[PDB]
């Protein structure tokens, strides 16, 4: 029964900033480290970055230091994911998991995938 | 940091048919390589990990097996549901790194 | 406030001479086992009483480096062993015959490879297992418990074993406790060395108050839950005083142990043989 919501489909202007929103059920995201992952067609997969809710502290990928801010609020039982200076780069389907063996480091557990698009229009 | 590489983007096969997905890793991973199917769809779901160990509630026909830099995922007989694409990745090294997918598809044109 | 555990829940267990009065502090440490059983799987005639044990006993140097060793990749706090386990100085001033029989710097942790010094080479120029574990021998609990964290008579090091499995332990001391690093250590493990039906409980923690011809198989059972509970009364107090450390009016916590299964080939088996036992046995 464990679940991943994440938000539906963005879309917004080059330079923007956004909020990808993972909302957990049927465990506490206090309880395993949230991971944020990039699929991006003709280029696959790719980590970006993960945050330990219960210390709030994260970690990231080199290529995403300056680019995404991933966060956690425990009440909520809620994990985001802040992209900002966005480009046409950034169009892509974003993930939501986590692990729970802490050796092996398999995601067990995925959202079903938030698209974002970034284009004038 | 770690590179891995899938062989074929694309693979084409029959029911009931044994099926070899193949990746190689830039450097050794000690056998820390996890499988992972994504549907059409969009839906990914752990296969194997630590090259061997089933994930509960993954169907046995699905095993795998490699080391040092080369490692495989087999499934026994092809069925209609395993139509997906196949990502490896490894978490040896921090940076966790895919491999780009495998398409399975069937034999037709 | 005592220290805070949220999956694994608190116990308490005084031996005699909510929340106890005694359960305030922080614990003297916690104590860790990682249970060890080993067996040469294949057996064969003419092989002799000792390859029972030898082969099984030789893994514990590999094993002790792989725990001492240990990281915690993609870790937000505490990383290694040296981060977290307890430290000891030097062993009382009178007693000090126990030198390279008990660590003295660094970080405390026993294992039956403490007899030869933690040195597999030292291990394969002896010639009688036997008699390096019993030869301080004599109460208070003996060399031979404290390195082996067993009773004696389950370890099996014995040229009367009949089932040929032998266990022993590695017993690790930590001045702090994290879930993350903890839960690392027993995947590592657990993925090296599965055990085939291993059902050992792994959800609570003890605090304890001092007052003052076929193939054999590896099998886990009831009688392997809480080994230490068939240890002496006086072995924590026993170990502990080697180093000056009391604990009187202090508490330890005591957590579940991690299981480890061990599977030798006749051809381990005999590359570890010493010569000169084959003509003896
Ligand atoms: C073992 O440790 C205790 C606790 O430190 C020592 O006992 C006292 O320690 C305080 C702290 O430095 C000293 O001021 C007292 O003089 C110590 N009293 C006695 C009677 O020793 C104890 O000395 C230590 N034992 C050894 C062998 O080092």
């Amino acid at each position: 029964e464990v679940q991943l919501q994440q938000s539906g489909a963005e879309l917004v202007r080059p330079g923007a900033s956004v909020k990808l929103s993972c909302t957990a059920s049927g465990f506490k995201i206090k309880d395993d480290y949230i991971h944020w992952v990039k699929q991006r067609p003709e280029q696959g997969l790719e980590w970006i970055g993960r945050i330990d809710p219960a210390n709030g502290h994260t970690r990231y990928a080199p290529k995403f230091q300056d680019k995404a801010t991933i966060t956690a609020d425990t009440s909520s039982n809620t994990a985001y994911l802040q992209l900002s200076s966005l480009t046409s780069e950034d169009t892509a389907v974003y993930y939501c998991t986590r692990y729970n063996d802490y050796d092996a480091f398999y995601f067990d557990y995925w959202g079903q995938g938030t698209t974002l698009t970034v284009s004038s229009a | 940091d770690i590179q891995m590489t899938q062989t074929t983007s694309s693979l084409s096969a029959s029911l009931g048919d044994r099926v070899t997905i193949s990746c190689r890793a830039s450097q050794d991973i000690r056998n820390y390589l996890n499988w992972y199917q994504q549907k059409p769809d969009g839906t990914v779901k752990l296969l194997i990990y630590y090259t061997s160990r089933l994930h509960s509630g993954v169907p046995s026909r699905f095993s795998g097996s490699g080391s040092g830099t080369d490692y495989s995922l087999t499934i026994s007989n092809l069925e209609q549901e395993d139509i997906a694409t196949y990502f490896c990745q490894q978490t040896n090294t921090l940076p966790w790194t895919f491999g780009g997918g495998t398409k399975v598809e069937i034999k037709r044109t | 406030g005592p220290v805070e555990f949220s999956t694994p829940v608190k116990d308490y267990f005084p031996p005699s001479p909510e929340r106890p009065d005694w359960y305030v502090g922080a614990p003297v440490a916690y104590i860790q086992q990682i249970f060890v059983k080993a067996t040469v799987s294949p057996w064969q005639k003419n092989f002799l009483a000792v390859d029972v044990f030898r082969s099984p006993l030789s893994r514990v140097f590999q094993l002790v480096e792989e725990i001492r060793n240990h990281a915690l990749r993609d870790s937000s706090g505490v990383k290694s062993l040296e981060e977290v386990c307890l430290q000891v100085t030097d062993l009382l001033p009178g007693l000090k015959k126990l030198r390279n029989l008990l660590p003295e710097h660094g970080c405390l942790l026993l294992s039956p490879g403490n007899f030869w010094q933690n040195d597999r080479e030292r291990f394969n120029a002896d010639p009688d297992i036997i008699k390096t574990i019993h030869q301080h021998e004599p109460t208070s609990a003996t060399l031979k418990d404290l390195l082996f964290g067993l009773p004696g008579k389950y370890s099996g090091v014995n040229l009367y074993n009949r089932k040929r499995v032998v266990s022993y332990t590695v017993t690790l001391g930590l001045q702090r406790y994290d879930s993350r690093f903890l839960s690392s250590l027993r995947s590592r493990l657990k993925l090296l060395h599965p055990s085939p039906n291993c059902t050992l409980r792994e959800d609570s923690i003890v605090h304890v108050h001092f007052k003052e011809g076929t193939e054999a198989e590896v099998t886990w059972g009831a009688e392997d839950e809480e080994i230490w509970r068939k240890l002496s009364f006086r072995h924590w107090p026993s170990l502990f005083s080697y180093y000056n450390i009391t604990l009187a009016k202090r508490y330890i916590s005591i957590l579940p142990a991690i299981p480890v299964t061990l599977y030798l080939n006749p051809q381990e088996a005999l590359e570890v043989r010493h010569p000169q036992e084959a003509n003896r046995y």
